[PDB]
RNA sequence: GUGGCAGCCAAGCGUCCAUAGCGACGUUGCUUUUUGAUCCUUCGAUGUCGGCUCUUCCUAUCAUUGCGAAGCAGAAUUCGCC
RNA sequence: GCCUAACUUCUCGCUCAUGAGACCCCAUAAAAGGUGUUGGUUGAUAUUGACAGCAAUCAACUAGCCCUGAAAAUGGAUGGCGCUUAAGCGAGAGACCUAUACUCC
């Protein structure tokens, strides 16, 4: 028998299983597509979530009700001391995926 | 793209079935699958055969529609189709296989010895050529 | 039901007659040309048709003779026209068909196979009214007429050859074109 | 009738089901079978038929827990592997041991890059009527989710280039061998006589 | 708009036939619908002309 | 019924050559060469003579026999394309809004603006071997030119179908760019 | 059977015009979300209405995406398709 | 054909279906349609040159396969895989496999 009144399901089934992360560090599951023309640069970094605060800024959004007005916004500080490059690794394509 | 055709007078080679390995001449075409052939001088009786068992040769006789066995025999002998066919690698391979199938044990031993001696000598010559 | 079993149906000439009685001391003699697998089927079919045509059945009749007919010259190619009547799933129809063969029995066998192929008609639903040899100029079917050419020629385009007595796997390259 | 070595079969221009049944019989009879270039295997009928059949296959998943449901492999090698699995008693020990002897690949791995491959003429796609469409398992896999069509294409191109170079070298060596036989003629005439008499040449 | 251009546009937008089973826009001189969903219906009606 | 043999021939005018082989044709004339692949049909195509190309089918069924004249027509269009080319003239029809047509990207993209007053810009890329031209003399006329009829007509149809009316009956909202004429480049 | 849903012919409606949209007199089907008919399983017991809560599924599609047809000049509306 | 002991055995046709079809009971399908293709029936015209455009053709029927008619709820069933000059549909041929049945011990 159909449910009398419709309602969307609770939660997003694409974020399951709601299990503890396998690792404490975040795993990069995909890197930005590489463009050979641009200068050599790194694609990621590591930092620590220090805390939150709020700032006041002037908004430049033509057509907005806060154009040329000051707004208060919450921000997060991520401390990012310089990293040290300790090694080089490369990946070769194979019929079953890239391989170190 | 196609050179040899199923035409009256075309000499065919029976590839499978009753008279396997013989030559006949197409004297008539019954439908897209069946041809009336008659190899009087190659020990093949005037019969109707499915084209699936036949293979076209390069020889075409100057026959007439439904030429009788006497005329087919005359044309076959005049053209010497058997002799010309015996000169082709098609017939040479058949003859070689016929000899091979009837080798005795002693003949096989003799062939083994001769073949390996020839291969050794040819390999010596090939090494000479390769060095140069 | 009656079936056209057997490669190349045989041809029989069956002669029979109603058994004479006191009121009919002499009775007419009937003859039929039958195409069947063997002479037992030939006799049964003869009685079938004769009982359909005249008021006589196998019980009151007798078979004077039954003789197989062999092609006079199986070394010549002929065009055969077949007039037949058959039953479809809906109604009754008359057909005229044409074949090319060296034997009339072969032509009738071709007719039975063709009727089965093109109309899903079984031998129990087919009556062969007539079979004759037609002249080349008197044929009226394109498939047959297309072979009435003295300069007929054609290749064998896409030949798939089956290996007979040797392993399933090979390194040989298969060729379907033979010029 | 066992083969001493594994049977290496080039899957190109082969009909999926026919080759699968042949290979299944061989596996059951105890041989080890390797299938190369599984992305070149062919399925008769237009591409839409095969694509919709695979879509309906993808629709079969356990409602309770898809992680138990049917596992729909997209790689051509695994598609052929499952086709062969379908023609084995794979739920029994006999079928499982038979299936464990099959290896199906896309492309030609380096291990088999220098070996001759076999064909089954009774499973070739040239037994179909010329006016009949057919689909390529590589294209089907790419359209249903396989992600390595380009990589395999590049690797196959490199392999073909190297093979072409090797074949040119082999033709040169073959011509040298013919010349060597011609040069040796006077010495081998005594053995050539027997060889031709016994009909081997 | 010029009458010639009128004709040019109506040749593509109005001078066509409509299948009475699937509403397919069909050529003017057609005997059957080309769509398999209607089984190539042979009964058609002209695209409703400006009345 | 499988008709034993059915063929049709194409005769090439002077100054044109074909050099067919393996069901691939390489017609060539004053305006360049066109290559066409006909390997999706199993017919034998050969040169019979010096300027005649025969396309033949052995034991073909109705559907296969239907393609002989199709292939012959394609080769004839190849000849026409290499000799006199193809030019499709299209006219802009509008009730109120002039349909502004321009060329960008090295004259490789047709941009349509103000169609029915919409602010969107419609972009149609042109296939290789096809050029476009906005007629300066005849107003509201585009011309698509090239050797290959397939690509020329495909580009013309892309442009024509780009300007389609939505949610308004087309029985009198007749605006758009319509192919008015299909002719040749060289005056025939 | 009853309930629900979908077709076939066209007498008519639709200013004129059988088929835009409908379609009588007739007739062919499909479904098991109605109610009946039966009594096959369960009477050493399958907890028997509704609501609340929560999943998933089907479409015979109300809305939304892409479209075709109008008795489609547009808010609007109707018919049909994926 | 493989599951599965026994042929990818032999002959002739028909069928392409954007999930075709596939074997008594048996595990549903109709009225009505198709200018898909294959055969037939009847009536016409055509070389005193038939239809189309500035050498066969036309019309009406008929019945084989295919197609539309053909919508249901967990994911799912020619038994499954698969099969397309078939491993489908119809007519046939050789051989072969297999009962606690038949013959013999």
């Amino acid at each position: 028998s159909h449910r009398k009144f419709s309602a969307p399901r609770h939660g997003h089934m694409g974020f399951t299983p709601k299990k503890r992360s396998r690792t404490y560090r975040g795993r990069i599951k995909a890197f930005p597509k590489d463009d050979k023309s641009k200068p050599i640069h790194l694609t990621a970094f590591l930092g620590y979530k220090a805390g939150m605060t709020h700032i006041v800024r002037d908004v430049d959004k033509p057509g907005s009700k806060v154009n040329k007005k000051e707004v208060v916004e919450a921000v997060t500080i991520v401390e990012t001391p310089p990293m040290v490059i300790a090694g080089v690794t490369g990946y070769v394509d194979t019929p079953q995926g890239p391989r170190a | 793209v196609f050179n040899r055709v199923v035409q009256i007078g075309r000499v065919v080679f029976i590839a499978s079935g009753k008279d396997q390995g013989k030559l006949a001449a197409i004297v008539n075409v019954i439908d897209g699958n069946r041809v009336q052939i008659d190899g009087p001088s190659s020990d093949v009786t005037r019969t109707v055969r499915n084209l699936k068992d036949l293979q076209l040769t390069k020889f075409v006789l100057k026959l007439r529609v439904g030429q009788r066995t006497k005329g087919v025999k005359a044309a076959f002998d005049a053209a010497k189709v058997t002799e010309n066919f015996q000169k082709t690698q098609w017939a040479k391979k058949i003859a070689q296989r016929a000899i091979r199938a009837k080798l005795t044990d002693f003949e096989r031993y003799k062939l083994m010895k001769a073949k390996q001696m020839r291969n050794r000598i040819v390999r010596v010559e090939l090494a000479k050529l390769k060095k140069a | 039901p009656t079936k056209a079993l057997g490669e190349t149906l045989n041809e029989y000439v069956v002669v029979g007659r109603k058994i004479p009685t006191e009121k009919e001391p002499v009775t007419p003699i009937w003859k039929m040309q039958i195409f069947a697998t063997n002479h037992v089927i030939a006799k049964s079919r003869f009685w079938y048709f004769v009982s359909m045509l005249r008021r006589v059945k196998k019980a009151n009749g007798e078979i004077l003779s039954i003789k197989q007919v062999f092609e006079k010259n199986p070394g010549t190619v002929k065009n055969y026209g077949v007039w037949l009547k058959y039953d479809s799933r809906t109604g009754h129809h008359n057909m005229y068909r044409e074949y090319r063969d060296t034997t009339v029995a072969g032509a009738v066998t071709q007719c039975y196979r063709d009727m089965g192929a093109r109309h899903r008609a079984q031998a129990d639903r087919i009556h062969i009214l007539k079979v004759q040899t037609v002249k080349a100029e008197d044929t009226k079917r394109a498939g047959i007429k297309m072979f009435h050419d003295a300069k007929i020629r054609f290749p064998l385009p896409h030949r798939v050859t089956k290996r007979k007595n040797l392993s399933v796997f090979t390194t040989a390259r298969q060729n379907t074109h033979f010029a | 009738g066992l083969s001493n070595r594994a049977i290496i079969i080039d899957g190109k221009n082969h009909l999926l089901g026919r080759l699968a049944s042949i290979v299944a019989k061989k596996l059951l009879q105890g041989d080890k079978v390797v299938v190369l270039r599984a992305e070149e295997i062919v399925i008769s009928g237009n591409f839409h038929r095969s694509k919709l059949k695979y879509m309906s296959f993808l629709r079969k998943r356990c409602n309770i827990n898809p992680a138990r449901g049917a596992f729909h492999y997209r790689a051509p090698g695994k598609i052929f592997w499952r086709t062969v699995r379908g023609m084995l008693p794979h739920k029994t020990n006999r079928g499982n041991e038979a299936l464990k002897n099959l290896r199906a690949y896309e492309g030609v791995p380096a291990k088999y890059q220098k070996t001759k491959s076999l064909h089954a003429p009774s499973a070739s796609r040239f037994r179909l009527q010329p006016r009949r469409k057919f689909c390529v398992v590589g294209r089907l896999s790419h359209e249903v989710g396989w992600q390595f069509q380009d990589v395999v294409a590049k690797l196959e191109a490199k392999r073909k280039v190297k093979g072409a170079a090797y074949f040119e070298q082999k033709k040169k060596m073959d011509k040298l061998a013919v010349q060597a036989k011609k040069n040796a003629a006077p010495k081998i005439a005594q053995y050539q006589k027997i060889i031709e008499a016994l009909g081997y040449n | 708009i010029e009458p010639s251009l009128r004709q040019l546009a109506q040749k593509y937008n109005c001078d066509k036939q409509i299948c009475r089973k699937c509403y397919a826009r069909l050529p003017p001189r057609a005997s059957n619908c080309r769509k398999k969903k209607c089984g190539h219906s042979s009964e058609l009606r002209i695209k409703k002309k400006l009345k | 019924m499988k008709l034993i043999e059915s063929n049709d021939t194409v005769v090439f005018p002077e100054g044109v050559t074909f050099t067919v082989k393996n069901r691939i044709v390489h017609v060539t004339g004053p305006r360049g060469t066109i290559r066409k692949d006909f390997r999706h049909l199993h017919m034998e195509m050969e040169r019979i003579g010096k300027s005649t190309l025969r396309v033949r089918k052995w034991f073909g069924v109705r559907k296969e026999l239907a393609a002989i004249r199709t292939v012959c027509s394609h080769i004839k269009n190849m000849i026409k394309g290499v000799t006199v080319g193809f030019r499709y003239k299209m006219r802009s029809v509008y009730a109120h809004f002039p349909i502004n047509v321009t060329l960008q990207d090295g004259n490789r993209t047709v941009e349509i603006r103000n169609f029915l007053g919409e602010k969107i810009v419609r972009r149609v890329p042109l296939p290789e071997g096809v050029i476009a031209t906005i007629s300066t003399a005849q107003k509201d006329e585009i011309v698509v030119e090239g050797n290959d009829v397939q690509f020329v007509s495909q580009a013309a149809a892309r442009i024509q179908q780009s300007t389609a009316v939505k949610e308004k009956d087309i029985r009198k909202f007749l605006d758009g760019i319509y192919v008015s004429e299909k002719t040749t480049i060289v005056p025939t």
